[PDB]
RNA sequence: UAUGCCAGCUGGUGGAUUGCUCGGCUCAGGCGCUGAUGAAGGACGUGCCAAGCUGCGAUAAGCUGUGGGGAGCCGCACGGAGGCGAAGAACCACAGAUUUCCGAAUGAGAAUCUCUAACAAUUGCUUCGCGCAAUGAGGAACCCCGAGAACUGAAACAUCUCAGUAUCGGGAGGAACAGAAAACGCAACGUGAUGUCGUUAGUAACCGCGAGUGAACGCGAUACAGCCCAAACCGAAGCCCUCACGGGCAAUGUGGUGUCAGGGCUACCUCUCAUCAGCCGACCGUCUUCACGAAGUCUCUUGGAAUAGAGCGUGAUACAGGGUGACAACCCCGUACUGAAGACCAGUACGCUGUGCGGUAGUGCCAGAGUAGCGGGGGUUGGAUAUCCCUCGCGAAUAACGCAGGCAUCGACUGCGAAGGCUAAACACAACCUGAGACCGAUAGUGAACAAGUAGUGUGAACGAACGCUGCAAAGUACCCUCAGAAGGGAGGCGAAAUAGAGCAUGAAAUCAGUUGGCGAUCGAGCGACAGGGCAUACAAGGUCCCUUGACGAAUGA
RNA sequence: UGUAUGGCAAGUCUAACCGGAGUAUCCGGGGAGGCACAGGGAAACCGACAUGGCCGCAGGGCUUGCCCGAGGGCCGCCGU
């Protein structure tokens, strides 16, 4: 097919053909697992201490002064299960395997599929992004790269009447739960992602819930953030000649 | 670090000098544009503002800045106690602005009038 | 929902009597404790079957049909193509690691092949002289006598 | 259940034209897809030169792989095609889709089921 | 209707629940030795008033210097009194001063004290004098060398297994150990120091041939680095202490040469950039710390408070996180970008000085003995005849010789020179620093979020808890009455809220006081389920229900 | 050792590790090696049906009982 390019103005200046890979059929079982094994590989082991409850040389007095065999120290139950700060039975274990294994056939399918969502607009529009446009996605110059300043991606996504995504993504949701405690207060909507060639773009990143990218190591999770297909994104002219080869 | 438990330990338990950035407020439109800073270190001479709590509104005198407790005393900023006395209503500089300066230190005005530095 | 997500409530998860999921005695003994006494049953006998031969004394050739050369002869258009003419050497896979290459005789020889290797099978050659070629033994495969 | 959308969608082409159309073939092909992954069809090209006859469609209920020799010019039909199955088929012959296949005859005849 | 039963209401009791996190848990990166120059640890001191903790040491929460920092300060800990600070304090970094007693504890003794100069003890050097030095002890685990169980498994049990594990003795370092082939043995026209990781492989091998046990060569990686003696031939040409003088060592050999690309000697060819000794000495990177650093605190409404809703506007190489009277890119700290310092890499790389690599011919000059090897007895191992080691006995050759290639002997072939020595880097741990989290969230998570190894128990070894939350701001309740009264109570005052009033957010159940509804002093006990009646009921969140008659009308049926 | 789902298929998967990077995620390398592609025999050693026959389910065909009949079933035959 045909791809619309845009210069930093927003009007057209030309076209080139739109790669093979935007029509490999979408398919969001491979995506999700593929966004399912990327989120799992990067969380960290973690386990309860293999001695917690277990520092004690509490003995069962056993049968004769009318109470349960349980182990008790100073007159006080100690290191079993049922017992007040005794052992966790099965606590999580450090040696355990959290990762998920993909094979490379499975995962770069998936990665295809993906970049094949962002090419059709009614799926980008049942994902949740807010925008104006019939073509998708949004092909832009390369002098996009040389783009310094936040505030001049934003004149040039009003022109491509794109912004609305960004209004989508800059509302900050303050979270349900003891996440808050950790670190995990906040989350917002996932919005625009930007796929350049060189470098990934230093002046769009800022912008509320966007995601740059560069096309040799752009994955499934930025082209589909949690397995969701059909990510708005924008390609540079460069990008899209290189995403084709993946 | 990004884990609030570090980052509200390393405020609480920040040494006497580093307890200077917890008693800054924002300058006046004069004031930034004549020193070309956005905000200042309150000291005991200043002038300030009440942007904020139930005193918005009010200026005054600062007659103290404690570090420890980072919160500051302003002049008729008070709360009336039982037996009369007028005791003073602990202020965040956070909900306060400086309208005036005292600058009786060379080394206060040196500071923040040099473009490298700031105070 | 799993088994194990329907077990909260039925007390024994399944292992019948709560008299039973107890120790080694509800498996009979550890690990194969028994093989001989109460479990007997299909396991291999008791014995000692044979000799090994000193692993550097053992030769290792690498095998291949007449069905996998016949079969890809067109499309082995990187070898040479005579009056086909395949060195069977540079076919097979891990024949560097390997003592000597040969050539056993299953499936059909539809084309006309001169093969050459370091061994054939009495049916190998049948079948390859059978539709019109020769078979070639090389310097390596001259011990057979 | 199927976890695939492209493979629930063929079953589902599949069973309305077994039901609209007069075949009786494609709700037979469906009944087997619908059936596990182990049970479907993995078929090589010497099974298909071995018992496929011209001018009758060959349906595979399963995927086509590229073991053997495949001379007879027929057209096969099958969920899928490995790389060399599909490119040694072609050559002599023509690898067609089950999706395409339900398109092109809908009554489902002149067809022969191989696994 | 008393005693009383059930449910509820008001108030307690209790501290669950929800929310909150100054603590844990785990992962990751960095870094890593201390001590006779007396460590670590402990004791006792030390403040204006000082019990605990922290700090410090008779100069005692501190003294000096340089830098940073800055108008405040006098630790935890908000008191009273008083004091310090522009003579630039506090605070932070680096450096230094001081640094009691016991403690390896070292003059001798001793429950932290005492008695009349002290490296005690063992050593090396030696001016033979404690003159000059060394050792000792500590450290989270990691590391190396020795000693070495049992429960257990085998459904008993002895070999075997648990296991060279637990535990014990000795010892080093920041890492240890290993290491430049008497190797390998995909047998080769092949590999080429050593660790380690992946694999080889649960393969070979062991084994009441039961249960179990269990490598290696090679390969793919990581990192890479190769050398010094003894002897031959030289024979004092040498080394150490001292400023020097001078002393000490050394023919029982200091020093030169040399070290399997064998070397030496003799005769020659050429040449060095090898090696060894030594000088200089980083970039980058990584970890940590620091400087700088954009934009709203505008309108209205609600509120005790606007970070809320509605409206208007702004930055962004910065929309990580935290603070702030409620949800904040723009209020404060920070965050991006750029830059700076220290530490580690590393006294390494590079560069340099000096030295001199190598080759031919001849020469039986040299080349590590209780060894190689054999035997008796044991341990250990996958090591089977073919592992590694200990112990007793025996015991060789001399490169023209010897060892190895998984049974012995002999021959051939291939590999390699033991019985002397050193060696960077890649790997282990986590004390210490920093970072991270689909971890826990105060009966959890450490025993320990709190006085935590605290209170407390035991002669001792050892054992060992529980306790988090007022409020936006202490505004932490003046005055009056009562009372034996700083008690408590009443009234009153503050605040949005006192049912937020001090172990003070919320405030469950068990349960208690008072009280409401129902039952109740002639009556029977799994406490109810389902039906149906009495009596009782503010709203809200349910709105149906009764009777005449009429319509329909299964089975059944006068 | 089964099973369900998914990728690839006479093949399939990388391990350690290397480079990149948005730096534990992720992108690209890496096939060492494993399993499968032939078996039988202690070993030496030898080395197989890309189909020869008959039934016949599903499905297809026809002129509507008659043909073709994958899979399956019964035999042949082949390797040791
Ligand atoms: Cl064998
Ligand atoms: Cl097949
Ligand atoms: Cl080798
Ligand atoms: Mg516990
Ligand atoms: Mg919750
Ligand atoms: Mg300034
Ligand atoms: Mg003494
Ligand atoms: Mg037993
Ligand atoms: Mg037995
Ligand atoms: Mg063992
Ligand atoms: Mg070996
Ligand atoms: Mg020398
Ligand atoms: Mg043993
Ligand atoms: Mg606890
Ligand atoms: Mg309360
Ligand atoms: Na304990
Ligand atoms: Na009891
Ligand atoms: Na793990
Ligand atoms: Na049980
Ligand atoms: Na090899
Ligand atoms: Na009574
Ligand atoms: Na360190
Ligand atoms: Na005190
Ligand atoms: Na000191
Ligand atoms: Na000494
Ligand atoms: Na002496
Ligand atoms: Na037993
Ligand atoms: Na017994
Ligand atoms: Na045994
Ligand atoms: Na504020
Ligand atoms: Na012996
Ligand atoms: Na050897
Ligand atoms: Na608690
Ligand atoms: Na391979
Ligand atoms: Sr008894
Ligand atoms: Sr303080
Ligand atoms: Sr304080
Ligand atoms: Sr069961
Ligand atoms: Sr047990
Ligand atoms: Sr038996
Ligand atoms: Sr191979
Ligand atoms: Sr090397
Ligand atoms: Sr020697
Ligand atoms: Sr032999
Ligand atoms: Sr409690
Ligand atoms: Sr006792
Ligand atoms: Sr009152
Ligand atoms: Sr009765
Ligand atoms: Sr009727
Ligand atoms: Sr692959």
């Amino acid at each position: 097919m045909q791809a619309t390019i845009y210069d930093l103005d927003g009007n057209t200046d030309g076209e080139v053909d739109l790669p093979d890979v935007f029509e490999t059929p979408v398919r969001s079982d491979l995506i999700g697992k593929a966004v399912r094994a990327a989120q799992a590989n990067r969380k960290q082991d973690y386990g309860s201490d293999e001695y917690a409850g277990l520092r004690t040389p509490a003995e069962s007095f056993g049968s004769g002064r009318g109470q349960a065999h349980v182990p008790k120290q100073d007159g006080r139950a100690r290191r079993v299960p049922q017992a007040v700060k005794g052992r966790s039975a099965h606590p999580p274990k450090t040696e355990k395997d959290r990762s998920l294994d993909l094979n490379d056939k499975e995962r770069q399918l998936a990665v295809r599929s993906a970049l094949a969502a962002t090419a059709d607009a009614d799926l980008v529009a049942d994902r949740g992004h807010e925008f104006d446009r019939d073509e998708v996605p949004v092909v832009v110059s390369d002098d996009f790269e040389d783009l310094v300043k936040t505030q001049e991606v934003v004149s040039l996504l009003e022109a491509l009447d794109v912004h609305a995504d960004i209004d989508r993504a800059d509302e900050t949701k303050i979270k349900a739960g003891q996440g808050s405690a950790r670190g995990r207060k906040y989350r917002r909507p996932a919005s625009i992602l930007f796929v350049t060639s060189d470098e990934p773009s230093t002046a769009a990143r800022n912008l509320a819930g966007a995601d740059v990218a560069t096309a040799s190591e752009v994955n499934t999770e930025d082209l589909a953030p949690g397995g969701a297909p059909g990510r708005l994104t924008v390609f540079t002219e460069s990008a899209l000649a290189e995403v084709a080869e993946r | 670090s990004k884990q609030p438990d570090k980052q509200r330990k390393s405020q609480r338990r920040a040494p006497l000098h580093e307890r200077h950035k917890q008693v800054r407020a924002t300058l006046s439109a004069d004031l930034r544009e004549e020193y070309g800073q956005r905000n200042v270190r309150v000291n005991a001479g200043d002038t300030v503002e009440v942007l904020r709590g139930d005193f918005a509104g009010e200026e005054g005198e600062v007659i103290n800045v404690d570090l420890d407790k980072a919160v500051i005393h302003v002049e008729d900023v008070t709360l009336e106690k039982t037996d009369g006395e007028e005791v003073p209503r602990p202020l965040d500089t956070s909900n306060v602005r400086v309208t005036d300066l005292d600058l009786e230190d060379e080394k206060r005005e040196a500071r923040l009038e040099s473009e490298d530095d700031s105070a | 929902t799993s088994k194990k997500k329907r077990q909260r409530g039925s007390r024994t998860h399944g292992g019948g009597s709560h008299k039973n999921r107890r120790g080694a005695g509800h498996r009979g003994g550890r690990g194969d404790a028994g093989r001989d006494k109460h479990e007997f049953h299909n396991h291999e006998p008791l014995g000692k079957s044979g000799f090994k031969r000193p692993q550097k004394v053992q030769e290792e050739a690498a095998t291949i049909d007449v069905r996998e050369i016949d079969e890809n002869v067109t499309l082995l258009a990187a070898d040479d193509v005579a009056e086909f003419r395949v060195d069977v050497r540079d076919v097979v896979e891990e024949a560097d690691d390997a003592d000597y290459v040969k050539v056993l005789g299953a499936g059909q020889v539809r084309h006309e092949l001169t093969l050459i290797a370091d061994d054939f099978s009495e049916g190998a050659r049948e079948k390859v002289e059978g539709a019109g070629g020769s078979v070639e033994l090389t310097d390596l495969g001259e011990e057979r006598q | 259940s199927k976890t695939n959308p492209r493979l629930s969608s063929l079953i589902a082409d599949l069973k309305s034209a077994a039901r609209s159309s007069g075949g009786a073939v494609w709700g037979d092909v469906a009944e087997r897809l619908e059936k596990p992954r182990r049970t479907h069809a993995e078929v090589n090209l010497g099974r298909i030169e071995r018992y496929a006859q011209e001018d009758e469609t060959v349906v595979v209920p399963g995927k086509v792989l590229g073991s053997g020799v495949l001379q007879k010019d027929v057209t096969v039909a099958a969920v899928d095609f490995s790389g060399t199955a599909e490119t040694k088929i072609d050559q002599v012959g023509e690898a067609v889709s089950l999706e395409q296949a339900i398109e092109n005859n809908p009554e489902g005849s002149h067809v022969r089921v191989i696994r």
